[PDB]
């Protein structure tokens, strides 16, 4: 395909070229309709600066870079790739997963003094929410929350997920915002600022921690030392630091696609009206009429030591979708005599 | 020839910020005139507590 | 640009 | 026990109105407080008499009071409610007084009633007026909204909540009322406001 | 083929 | 239409007044819109509306009893116990004597000790805290 | 040879 | 002994609300404390009367008090709760007073009730109001969450905890209730909130 | 067709040319009678600056730009296009949707200090209201409201929609009004001010959030730094910032057309008088006599976790329009024996 | 009407003007079918 | 054909 | 190939 | 082709 990759050089030409190649590959995969979950495993094998790349067992086979330019101080890379969009996979027949973006906090407010970027966590969780909402393939964002999610309180995680109707809750801590000064006699000072982050995803059905990853990137701080920067403004997010943080958010989305996309989606029972039950997933999540679903009885217990545990009882109950709304759906129980055993909170999975 | 730049009156960097207007209560939802953002305590000293 | 309009550009010692 | 005796309808609430006023016609049992004289001077300015600054009225038949009224639910303009008049200065007695025009404000700062009338005191500094406040404005109500009505128990109890749910179900039919906690019971009601009043009339008399 | 380059809605800016 | 505003607001009184007008005139004539107001369709002519309102305002009906309440005048001492007020049985020890459970028994318990007739106002508050009152204790 | 994304899992 | 007599449901708790207010209509048994006069002046400013600085109100029918209310579980907006009014200045008596509008704050600093009404005093400096505070806000509850309910014994004991577990198991069936310590007993409950209220109604009456 | 596109250059000639092309295309589609809902999906494929554009499955096939001029500092583009107005579609047989414009707020009053444009939210909601009223094809504006609509209180949204008689409520937050300074030694300073906005549309029947989009544009701030600008005046709206905000409002209208236009319009039952019911839609909404409508029994519940849900019971009741007023209509129930089951709040849909 | 209430007033010492306060309590309890006007 | 260029009512100015 | 606007939907 | 003024309407 014909794609362009744009990335600014911070300290190494190799890193900027690799970032531009990643951007071009991401655009090519998005246009080709291929899954973006598989991209996050291709990057490690892209550390080398070889003109030709060979891969096996992937939707992309050979990568050939034809043009590399450093116009306006940032590397531009033009490549041609062959993408094979597979019609099958463990991610195409699943309903969309609702995700709640939790509180992202700055561990050390001391590091945010330069620029007074103290609301960077909130304005970055907003970016992560919008990235998951309008860029992901298998995720739906149900908003942000002001509460902090911890692994010590699975019950609170379950309650907050129930309140917001979220299958997973994602929250992080920003651990490094410090900067160093590089000085040259010919020119002015260069301030390279750090952005480290540790993201954690919790399963709202049982309170377990299902995802855990750490990110660290560096970018130039173009603003003055004594200048105050607003994190909601376009001045912050159009700068080199802002571009780096946007790339970090994209990597978060790609990692979530890589890890959670092929987990089987489990819509929950919202209400039971005799022989008809209601599902928390609807038309906007990919539900189509005539779908057959299998019911699981949910029983998740905190064990004797306070650690969350999971236990599902298999059921002989199968349901079919009768009416579909934008955000909910109605299902009819195919075994009327077993309809009395369905309670609120039981989960279902689509029969393939 | 001066080497200094004089300040200008009305600089936005020093201008006051007009407080945000609070949203209407919509008492028809609860049947009550109580609103957490609109109640006024009879005995408070009214210290500065918000923008503006 | 990296200069804010409201605050302005905040940016013989030998 | 009837349902109306032991429960209240959610969204059908009272509101509290408070205002400042002066009580005149006292047999020499008034005040000399600075705020009483200031309010008296402002009231006199409202009628065309403006004393020179620093003039002491030397009033002895006027007392500054605080007027409180409770606005019942579904209160319409033109109705009258009781007001409690309590002295806040140093008046010895409010017996035989007359409350002058005072505006009663809600929790949102708007005037909803105007209070006047004759005080009936037994504590000689607190009196009551049987129709002191005239309602001048309406407060909207969520009573006619939704597909159900809710009863809030005066004495919260799980068993009382469930027994009231059973009482409605026995009277009307199955799956009609449900207890959602120890206090509230939800009853499905007609969408028409006239039919809901007729419906609630039969339900609130259940034993 | 030839992938397009149309921009989309900004995430924050 | 014309609207009647009840002096004492009540859902049952509003509905009974609506039925009284409908029985007198005919079906679908009056409707209760809340606990206070009843709307009656009326002629457009002002002279006919006065003649119409003359016949309607004289209609007889039975107002509802209303919610059970106990009214206590904290400054006069009078306690007015309305109809449908029920006091749950309890053992009330005031002063040095014990009584078992309307006001008649409680007044005797007050009269047992010297105390005062206004000490009954404080016995009711204890009964209200123990949940032994089926009604509303209102202090005026 | 690229690592393969996680396969389908239940619970 | 019924289970409801000797135990309480976990997560179904009361909350304590506290606020500052003024009591008016006292027969000359008020205060002259600096904070009472300061609060009185602020209240008068709230009604349009602002005395010049340094003006002594010379009030004798107003007393500064502390108002406390306990918010029962499942308290809904529009309900009324008792308030205890205690004098904090130097007022000789609060008998015959009237509590003015006071906001009752929770432990998180938010207002959950507004208190007014007439004081009933016997100690002449502490009075009670039977429906002084009107609930204006709800506190969320964990009652409907989870797959079980928990009973907390008023008097903690291993044997009482085990006997209550046996009482539930005999009534319902095996493996239904379990004692986790000397105080708590966990009973499996329905997921529906309406069914859990109906379920808890039958269980709390066990002997 | 013969159309002209006018757009001012802010920072890139490509953006100004694209905006002029969008303006010309919008005028051509409006004149041609084609639906404006389909335009909002054509713009992404217009990022390239190709002299010729090829499209499939659209009312426009080929776009050829013949004249490009930069007179008076703004790009003028003259094009010829072939538009095929389809007589069919999911948007032509539906009644007009009544929409209430909610409160639009400035999140940070600090950003509005320059120019003291603090009522920009209100005076922009007025523009959005007028744009939906007098420019849209499938919308009727029932005015503006001062209340804020949130996803946490579906009951309040339903009550406000009932009070105003609105099927949908649209409200937003203005998140960026900051500006940057570009300085040249030859000329004076250039102040480029930002305008970011997040619009949200709620369904008044059930309180659900049905639409969510974010807008961000930049334009020159021609006024002095210390000058006060009135947002109701023509000085503000005739400036470059005003033209940008007007274009943003037009994009809001086009996105609403793209998303909500083909939703089936559901007029509500206002009053029932025996066998005749009243409809909240009338002559001004497209109701014609002899129309056949199908009744749905409405039952929307808040579930156990406080989240709004929808549930409609299908009915055997069909209604036909008997008399038409400008704002209401009278319908006769075709099944008199089932007329007793019609309650206020039931919805209807036109039988096609 | 008042006859029973006057006897209740005469039972205790109290005063004939204590009846004015008994009516206000009856008005608050909804035990009066009429208007209580104070002149 | 040839589309017209007649202006309409201003939205705010 | 242009994306097509949303099709007809009920509720 | 000029748009035609509104036609006759009742109520």
């Amino acid at each position: 395909y014909e794609v362009t990759g744009v990335a600014t050089i911070v300290s190494s030409e190799e890193t900027a070229r690799l970032h531009a190649l990643e951007d071009a590959l991401f655009k090519a995969v998005n246009f080709s309709g291929a899954d973006i979950g598989s991209i996050s495993n291709l990057m490690p094998l892209l550390e080398e600066s070889r003109n030709e790349y060979q891969f096996t067992n992937h939707e992309v086979r050979y990568i050939l870079v034809e043009s590399e330019r450093k116009r306006r101080g940032k590397v531009e890379v033009k490549i041609r790739v062959d993408i094979y969009p597979s019609a099958t996979g463990c991610h195409t027949d699943q309903y969309k997963k609702t995700i709640l973006v939790g509180n992202i906090e700055v561990a050390s407010p001391q590091q945010a003094v330069m620029g007074q970027i103290y609301q960077v966590g909130d304005d970055f969780s907003r970016v992560v929410n919008r990235q998951l909402d309008q860029t992901s393939r298998s995720f739906v964002s149900v908003g942000t929350t002001d509460y902090s999610i911890s692994s010590n309180y699975p019950a609170r995680t379950q309650m907050i997920a129930q309140d917001n109707g979220a299958q997973y809750i994602i929250g992080g801590v920003i651990t490094d915002l410090t900067a160093t000064v590089e000085s040259q006699l010919l020119q002015d000072d260069i301030i390279n600022r750090q952005f480290a982050l540790e993201m954690k995803v919790f399963d709202g059905k049982t309170g377990h921690e299902v995802f855990n990853k750490a990110y660290r990137e560096v970018a130039r701080w173009p603003f003055a030392k004594t200048s105050q920067v607003d994190t909601r403004s376009a001045r912050f997010w159009a700068s080199t630091y802002g571009e780096m943080m946007l790339r970090v958010s994209r990597n978060i989305m790609l990692d979530l696609e890589s890890e959670l996309s092929c987990k089987i989606t489990l819509p929950e029972v919202v209400a039971v009206f005799g022989n008809t039950v209601t599902m928390d997933l609807g038309r906007m999540h990919g539900v189509k009429e005539g779908d057959k679903l299998q019911l699981w009885h949910t029983a998740s217990f905190i064990d004797q030591n306070g650690l969350p545990r999971n236990k599902v009882s298999q059921s002989e109950i199968t349901l079919t979708v009768s009416r579909i709304y934008e955000h909910e759906a109605e299902l009819t129980i195919d075994q009327p005599n077993l309809a009395s055993s369905v309670q609120i909170g039981d989960v279902m999975n689509k029969i393939l | 020839l001066r080497g200094r730049s004089d300040p200008v009156a009305g600089d936005p960097a020093w201008a006051p910020i007009h407080p945000k207007k609070k949203p209407e209560h919509y008492a028809a939802a609860t049947g009550s005139l109580f609103s957490a953002e609109h109640i006024t305590d009879l005995y408070d000293d009214s210290k500065p507590r918000g923008i503006g | 640009t990296v200069v804010d309009a409201v605050e302005g550009d905040k940016s013989v010692d030998t | 026990a009837r349902i109306k005796d032991v429960a209240q309808v959610a969204g059908v609430r009272s509101n509290q109105l408070v205002g400042y006023g002066l009580v005149s016609g006292l047999p020499g049992t008034g005040e000399a407080n600075p705020f009483t004289e200031q309010s008296f001077a402002a009231m006199l300015q409202n009628f065309g008499i403006q004393m020179p600054p620093g003039t002491k009225p030397k009033i002895k038949n006027v007392a500054a009071v605080m007027v409180t009224a409770e606005l019942p639910p579904f209160s319409k303009p033109g109705q009258q409610v009781d007001v409690t008049v309590s002295s806040i200065g140093s008046a010895k007695s409010l017996r035989g007084g007359t409350l002058l025009q005072t505006f009663l404000k809600g929790l949102d700062g708007q005037v909803y009633a105007v209070a006047q009338g004759n005080l009936v005191v037994s504590n000689p500094t607190v009196g009551l007026i049987s129709s002191g406040a005239t309602v001048e404005r309406e407060i909207p109500n969520p009573f006619g909204r939704g597909d159900y009505i809710t009863f809030n128990l005066l004495e919260s109890d799980f068993t009382t909540a469930q027994r009231m749910a059973d009482a409605v179900n026995n009277f009307l039919g199955p799956q009609m009322a449900s207890a959602v906690d120890a206090t509230s019971v939800r009853v499905r009601a007609p969408r028409d406001v006239s039919q809901r009043v007729a419906f609630l009339s039969a339900i609130e008399n259940l034993e | 083929c030839a992938m397009l380059e149309p921009i989309e809605t900004d995430e924050v800016t | 239409y014309i609207t009647f505003n009840l002096l004492e607001s009540d859902f049952t009184t509003a509905q009974r007044m609506a039925d009284a007008v409908n029985n007198f005139l005919g079906p679908q004539m009056a409707s209760a819109v809340d606990a206070t107001s009843v709307r009656v369709r009326a002629p457009r002519d002002v002279s006919q509306r006065v003649a119409f309102l003359s016949a309607i305002e004289n209609l007889e009906f039975d107002p509802a009893d209303g919610a059970a309440k106990i009214i206590v005048n904290s400054r006069t001492g009078t306690i007015v116990v309305g109809k449908h007020v029920r006091l749950k049985p309890a053992a009330v020890t005031h002063g040095g004597m014990t009584v078992a459970i309307t006001l008649d028994d409680l007044v005797r318990a007050v009269n047992q000790v010297g105390a005062a007739p206004s000490d009954l106002m404080a016995i009711l508050q204890a009964l209200k805290q123990a949940g032994a009152i089926e009604g509303q204790l209102i202090i005026i | 040879q690229v690592p393969e994304k996680r396969q389908q899992t239940l619970f």
